[PDB]
RNA sequence: GGGUAAUUGGCGCAGUUGGUUAGCGCGCGGGUCUCAUAAUCCCGAGGUCGUGAGUUCGAUCCUCACAUUACCCA
RNA sequence: ACGGACCAAGGAGUCUAGCAAAUGUGCAAGUGUAUAUGAUUCUUUAAACAUUUUACGCAUAAUUAAUGUAAUAUGUCCAUUGUAGAUUUGUGCCCCACUUUGCAUACAAUACCGGUAAGCAA
RNA sequence: CCUAUUAGCUGGUUAUUUUCGAAAGAUCUCUCAGGAUCGCUGGAGUUGAUUAAUAUAAUUUUACCAGGUAGAGAUAAUGAUUAGAGGACAGGGCCUUGACCUAUUCUCAAACUCCCAAUAGGUAAAAAGGGCGAAAUAACUCAAUUUGUAUUUCACUCAUAUUAAAUAAAAUAACUCCAAGUGGGCCAUUUUUGGUAAGCAGAACUGGCGAUGAGGGAUGCUCCUAACGCUUGGAUAAGGUGCCUAAAUAUUCGCUCAUGAGAUCCCAUAAAAGGUGUUGGUUCAUAUGAACUAGCCCUGAAAAUGGAUGGCGCUAAAGCGGA
RNA sequence: AUCCGACUGUUUAAUUAAAACAUAGCAUUGUGAAAAGCCACAACUGGUAUUAACACAAUGUGAUUUCUGCCCAGUGCUUUGAAUGUCAACUUGAUGAAAUUCAAUCAAGCGCAGGUAAACGGCGGGAGUAACUAUGACUCUCUUAAGGUAGCCAAAUGCCUC
RNA sequence: GCAGAUGUCCAAAGACAAGCUCAAAGAGAACAGAAAUCUCUUGUAGACUAAAAGGGGAAAAGCUUGUUUGAUUUCUAUUUUCAGAACAAGUAGAAAACGUGAAAGCGUGGCCUAUCGAUCCUUUAUAUUUGCAAAAUGACGUAAAUUACUUACUACUGUGCAUAUAGAGGUGUCUGAAAAGUUACCACAGGGAUAACUGGCUUGUGGCUGCCAAGCGCUCCUAGCGACGUAGCUUUUUGAUCCUUCGAUGUCGGCUCUUCCUAUCAUUGGGACGCAGAAGUCUCAAAGUGUCGGAUUGUUCACCCGCUAAUAGGGAACGUGA
RNA sequence: GACUCGUUCAUACUACAGUGGAUACACCAGAUCCCAUCAGAACUCUGAAGUUAAGCACUGUAAGGCUUGGCUAGUACUGAGGUGGGAGACCGCUCGGGAACACCAGGUGAUGAGUCAG
């Protein structure tokens, strides 16, 4: 019978335990750039400037950055289709994601590698391993070591 | 709700300078005789039929919004909203 | 007549039925009311960039057309 | 909405520029025997604010306070 | 649960006005020849044919209540600018990578006209 | 006669075959038997593929995210909630009543949380892109016409021969237009609200039914196997192998005497309590006494047309539980 | 023997013949005539009426007997109004260049003040109290317009109720 | 469904800045007490923050003071309900002129979540914006010219009326009709989507059978009982639901008639007993045989009179209206 | 050794004792002017006579707490399958993933930039 703005959130609005008080004095800090992914994350310590219900813990690029407001673009779904939609938010809840830097990792490893390799000329499975099956070997184990086992009674 | 008489605020016409404006509240004022619909209306009630018109005659919601007019003391005039509330006047004791 | 009042069966099938559709993903977004004063030098630059391209252009249209 | 009277003692009452007045409710004195009663006095934002005028509750004026009427294109 | 004893015949998404869309056709910045006009047409002919150098509808330019106003702008018979994008001319008579043109369209950007704001304002 | 008045409602609405093929939600409605609307569908047409790619995926993985459900608690908060151990404000005759304080104890919370799962959720995994320097542009920013920002043009080049993880009858795509039906649902495992319960009322992820037959459950709208062009052979699924009834009185290992035995989930009832019936165990006592323990069986066990493991019947099973 | 109806009569053609109706009686109201009442009629006109309060019209109750108690606050109905609140057209007057805008009132009605219940209708609630007990002749109390009078009864009207 | 709440209130309870830090408990000090004022110690909110509840809040979002009205004009990008309509409520900005502090900043009402409303009509404001369909209303205003149908240049152009923009006047059935009952005289189209009757599934209530054993029974737990509690059958009452029929299944009771069930009232044969016998109580096997006449009442149900051997309980569409 | 501006935002906290005073912070002397009050207590301004007593720094507590690791425990729990068992409530099995409280052991920080002093 009731569906207003901030319903449902009395524990998911709430901040942790022992994590009180105004949002820490140096994420005013962060640097952002047109094209960079972000989390968004709902503070409650600010107020206005704030995020919607179902926002809360997804991610985004940012595309509008005013004096003190971020535009984030995201993929909201509704039933049979997928359609952008741009949330306005502030820098105290808005957060900087890590979704991209795997990626960006892995891209400076490959500048730092491929390089040489092609001075080398050689080539290499530069695709990510996903360790599938193990190879086989031979290994020891002395007989001093080795602890059978057989199932419990009962009590 | 008690509201001071005479403010200092900007003037949204023929002048761009934050001086003094009087409050007053609006009233509605007594209809025109000569006015369109009032003379329409009186066409159509002529002759038999009686009413040809709804009354809006349910009277639900018990207040009317508030409406303060803002007199530019250099000149001319401009309206005001507040929200609605029972009880209003004009620079009642502090 | 008792109605009933509410269900979502059979919903998320006849979304997946058709697919789950994508945004297209065009490459530019407008710009027609974000952040003003930065693209407003910005459409400046542009006019500017555009005006020397072409001139030299014509310079050197007329140049090689004699 | 208009229109009008009303709300001033505690009851009720009407008064209007050189004015707050009484019949009753209360006090005591004195008194004609026991009651009346002369008279002192308790009792007054003259419903509220502002305004007009050597001189006002009064004159002008708006706020709500009470009631039959009349329209309910409101 | 309701109609059906049986047989034969009749028995129901049609017609018109208007619009839109899809398709096919003619013509094409024009289109339609309307009422109507002329003719050795005048069984069939109540159809066909024909229409002296702006008649009208619909379209070519939009917009605002409205007096009305009305699409770069004379550097030049270039014809706004991007990202891709079909073709195209060639290099390595049949692929791909290199420069050349950039349809249509898609996403934008620019100008320019009306309108309303704002600044100026004879 | 107006008039063949109107009717959101009942009944009907005539030849084949092929191809594709649904919904019973959600918003609004003097709306609840209707309607408009998107959602699901068909037809039409266009751009892209036809180059084992790229877009793309009800997919998983690698990394990185967010939650507060079960669970766990009562000494961690709030609210409860049971007893004692010890200890310095009030009442009366050193004593008693309590309150109160310290550390313990018994048990809880859909509207409690210091903690926290599996499920389900999200994003990135390189070319219309990026990395690395110059040259221009601006009326923006900065103390900075050179601080930067963003843009354009040039450099240079970043796996591409399996393809910036895996795998993909991934281009059966993407878009646009026209339009019908639909807009009362129901059942099932699991979760769950009200009620004692209901083949009830109401929701949740998924599948079915409807819209659908084929084999089995004797029989059945939803159960199990499995989804259907027309024939010929082979071999199976579920399920059965005493006859009905196609196939084993098949083997082999134990239990069961029922004077109302027992024989498949949905599925068509059976309990608290017992048994010196019988089979096997465990714990103790000196092949004996007791106490337990679980399989079958017996009692508990009563309803009306005559009655049903489907019938017949079945005991060295054709019953039970296996191999 | 009781209830109902005073009686004779009439009635739901084809489900109800009665306790239903009507009747005689009782009582009320309007009405002095063509400038009245009640009624019909589109207008002219007409019936009551070839009539005249011992008459006409509209009513409720229904022999006879004895009765026919109280309330005009409610709603009705009606009686008087130059003092009177409210209230139309028109008219007058004012301003205005004109439309216009304004004030004033001896219309009716409603209000004001009365009357009327055989007009529609209404008719209380608590406590305390007497050489046994129980009740309450009475006392106090809240309140309405009066608070059920004469009478009558588990009646065809009382659920508790067999 | 549950626990509640809203159709308001506020020039401060709005904006900003600065200062301070709340409840509570103990300790102490004339009157002075459980509570009255002050001071100290401890003190992560146990108070306060307009309202209900839920979050947030400590050199503050609270308390005190100071200055003030950004509770302002106009316009975008958007989020929630979602058709991704709107209004509404917000969020982020922009062009203005401001307030505040020294600035950085902050201010588009209330620390956040609820506090509110279309068309048309009316009214009031704004406007170098307009018309009132052949014409004009400052004004013959200004420059020259004469006895006239003279010529150039003018933003300020009659009443009333319509517009354009902006608020307001309310449509609580709140995406918005102006609206009292009755049909026991009724009419029609429909509905098992929907009642009243069986039938059905469930057994709360009703009835019936149990389990345990504190006490009763002179002592004596189980002769007969059996509280406090606990497990089942039943469809013979009433219930709950609305699966079947509203293009009709003839809905109470009595009369009549047949069969069936057993939870046996009597009769048969036994067992037990707190049994001398008689009489009687409990009970096992047993449906073969039998379960009445009357007054009252429409009754079922019920209560009486009398005999009886006993006057047992029930079904079959509440058996039975061709 | 000491300070200033920070990050990490309890291993950094808190209670109780011990240690350390040349510049260091800090206590401290004063109120004419800037400045504030009921109060020079606080705030502001001017000073450096005395000072580790306190704050501050370090260390100690079978310190509480906090925080890691082990254990709780493959327990509670749960996704998929099942013509599995059980009258039911519930309980097995295959493929799967995986807790918490209490208990025990260890520890009480690290750190950037800049400066003074020797």
């Amino acid at each position: 019978k009731s569906r207003g703005k901030r319903s449902g959130t009395r524990y998911k609005f709430s901040k942790k335990f022992r994590k009180h008080g105004e949002c820490t004095a140096n994420k005013y800090l962060e640097k952002l750039n047109y094209g960079d992914y972000v989390d968004i994350v709902c503070d409650s310590t600010q107020q206005k400037g704030m995020p919607f219900n179902y926002y809360h813990g997804k991610t985004g690029k940012i595309f509008h950055i005013t004096k003190r407001g971020v535009g984030v673009l995201v993929n909201k779904r509704v039933k049979h289709r997928i359609e952008q939609k741009k949330v306005c938010v502030r820098i105290e809840h808005v957060r900087k994601s890590r979704c991209n830097e795997d990626f960006l990792l892995r891209k400076i490893k490959n500048a730092e590698l491929i390089k040489e390799a092609k001075l080398k000329n050689e080539h290499i499975n530069i695709k990510r391993k996903t360790e599938g099956p193990k190879p086989a070997a031979m290994i020891k184990v002395p007989p001093s070591k080795i602890i059978t086992i057989e199932p419990l009674p009962f009590y | 709700v008690n509201v001071p008489k005479t403010r200092k605020t900007y003037c949204s016409n023929k002048c761009k300078k934050h001086t003094m404006h009087k409050v007053s509240q609006y009233k509605k004022g007594k209809e025109r005789l000569s006015s369109l619909g009032r003379r329409r209306y009186d066409m159509k009630q002529k002759g038999f039929g009686g009413q040809t018109k709804p009354v809006f005659k349910k009277k639900a919601k018990t207040t009317k919004k508030i409406v303060l007019k803002l007199e530019c003391t250099k000149c001319k005039k401009r309206f005001q909203t507040m929200k609605r509330c029972k009880t209003f006047e004009m620079g009642a004791d502090k | 007549a008792k109605s009933k009042n509410h269900t979502n069966h059979n919903q998320n099938r006849k979304a997946h039925k058709n697919g789950i559709k994508k945004p297209k993903k065009h490459k530019f977004m407008s710009r027609k009311g974000l952040d003003p004063n930065f693209f407003r030098n910005q459409k400046y630059c542009l006019k500017g960039i555009q005006k020397k391209k072409k001139e030299l252009k014509l310079k050197a249209k007329q140049e090689k057309n004699n």
